[PDB]
């Protein structure tokens, strides 16, 4: 299932904002 | 969606009073108006790049507060010495009830601090991750919240850039309140720093094209989407893989998702900016009209007059159960003054 995958995954977790 | 009665002509009212008492604050931003030493530290709220939030005790009162600490060298480092100052200078500057509150700005040799509200019901992303998915009522319930203080935001030329789960605190009437203008920005016309949170950029900031205000609006169909799906849209391990999901024009829906929700996300989540909601002449009210929530009263949603899904547990004033426990770490203050010139205007 789609939400198996998504608890599987590495980003789950609070996520970081991004800055280039 | 298209219509300009009465209701309409309330919100400009409502709008063009919110621009002058902003302006009068954008342009004279208030500075220097506590002291660290006026507040007791108690525990970690969160932490960030340059950074983390502390629960303190302000002493003269007894008022918790969440205290952003930034590292003026680290904020250096990173770059983000504007997109602080802009921080600081919007959030001083904004009054909205579903906006965190700035209570007071200082800065010290080493540090820059903003005290903000405690809003004690924690994270959004806590109770979601837990729960696994909110129904569509309580996700229509905080997305009217969004809709509501992007329409503010944006009147007043800002991009807010960050929307997500993690920035969004529920208080104790069950209401969000947005935190973190770490990316927020007043700009009118385009921009093009490339910034945000993977899972919620819009195609054009992946592609280095020059963007505005739409930009907030894919991102609200990201965060419907994950509210009532309990997953993003795009998501994979790494962010490239997520950039290129972005792109490709493709979104699957859930088969619990309603027509209607499916409809809305179809028109937020669109690549095109000249068929994106909240982009066209219609501006925010092709979304306020919009089937999905054809039952939300706007009005009363403001007045926060609705029934909120679930009112936070709370033992107590000072109690952080709804918050992670982080690594604390103590405070230094350098004998020496660190990039003054920088943080001048903080
Ligand atoms: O209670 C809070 N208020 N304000 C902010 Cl920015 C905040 C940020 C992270 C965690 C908690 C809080």
């Amino acid at each position: 299932t789609t939400y198996a995958d998504f608890i599987a995954s590495g980003r789950t977790g609070r996520r970081n904002a991004i800055h280039d | 969606a298209a219509k300009k009665g009465s209701e309409q002509e309330s919100v400009k009212e409502f709008l063009a009073k919110a621009k002058e008492d902003f302006l009068k604050k954008w342009e004279s931003p208030a500075q220097n108006t506590a002291h660290l030493d006026q507040f007791e530290r108690i525990k970690t709220l969160g932490t960030g790049s340059f950074g983390r939030v502390m629960l303190v005790k302000h002493k003269e009162t007894g008022n918790h507060y969440a205290m952003k600490i930034l590292d003026k060298q680290k904020v250096v480092k990173l770059k983000q010495i504007e997109h602080t100052l802009n921080e600081k200078r919007i959030l001083q500057a904004v009054n909205f009830p579903f906006l965190v509150k700035l209570e007071f700005s200082f800065k010290d040799n080493s540090n820059l601090y903003m005290v903000m509200e405690y809003v004690p019901g924690g994270e959004m992303f806590s109770h979601l991750r837990r729960i696994g998915r909110f129904s569509e009522p309580h996700a229509r319930f905080y997305a009217a919240q969004i809709v509501l203080t992007f329409e503010y935001l944006h009147s007043l030329d800002l991009i807010y850039r960050d929307l997500k789960p993690e920035n969004l605190l529920i208080d104790q009437q069950g209401y969000i309140q947005v935190t973190d203008f770490g990316f927020a920005k007043r700009v009118k016309g385009r921009t093009w720093t490339l910034c945000g949170t993977p899972e919620y950029l819009a195609p054009e900031i992946i592609l280095s094209k020059g963007y505005n205000k739409a930009v907030d609006w894919w991102a609200l169909g990201v965060l419907i989407y994950e509210m009532a799906a309990g997953y993003p849209p795009f998501f994979a391990d790494q962010p490239i893989q997520i950039y290129e999901k972005i792109v490709s024009g493709k979104v699957r829906f859930p088969s619990h998702f309603s027509s209607d929700l499916k409809d809305l996300l179809r028109n937020l989540l669109q690549v095109d900016l000249t068929k994106r909601f909240g982009n066209l002449k219609n501006g925010v009210n092709d979304i306020k009209n919009h089937k999905w929530f054809a039952t939300t009263d706007w009005i009363a949603i403001y007045q926060r007059k609705v029934e909120a899904p679930f009112i936070p547990k709370f033992k107590g004033p000072g109690d952080t159960s709804n918050f992670d426990d982080y690594e604390e770490e103590e405070i230094r203050v350098s004998i020496n003054e660190k990039c003054g010139k920088e943080f001048s205007e903080f």
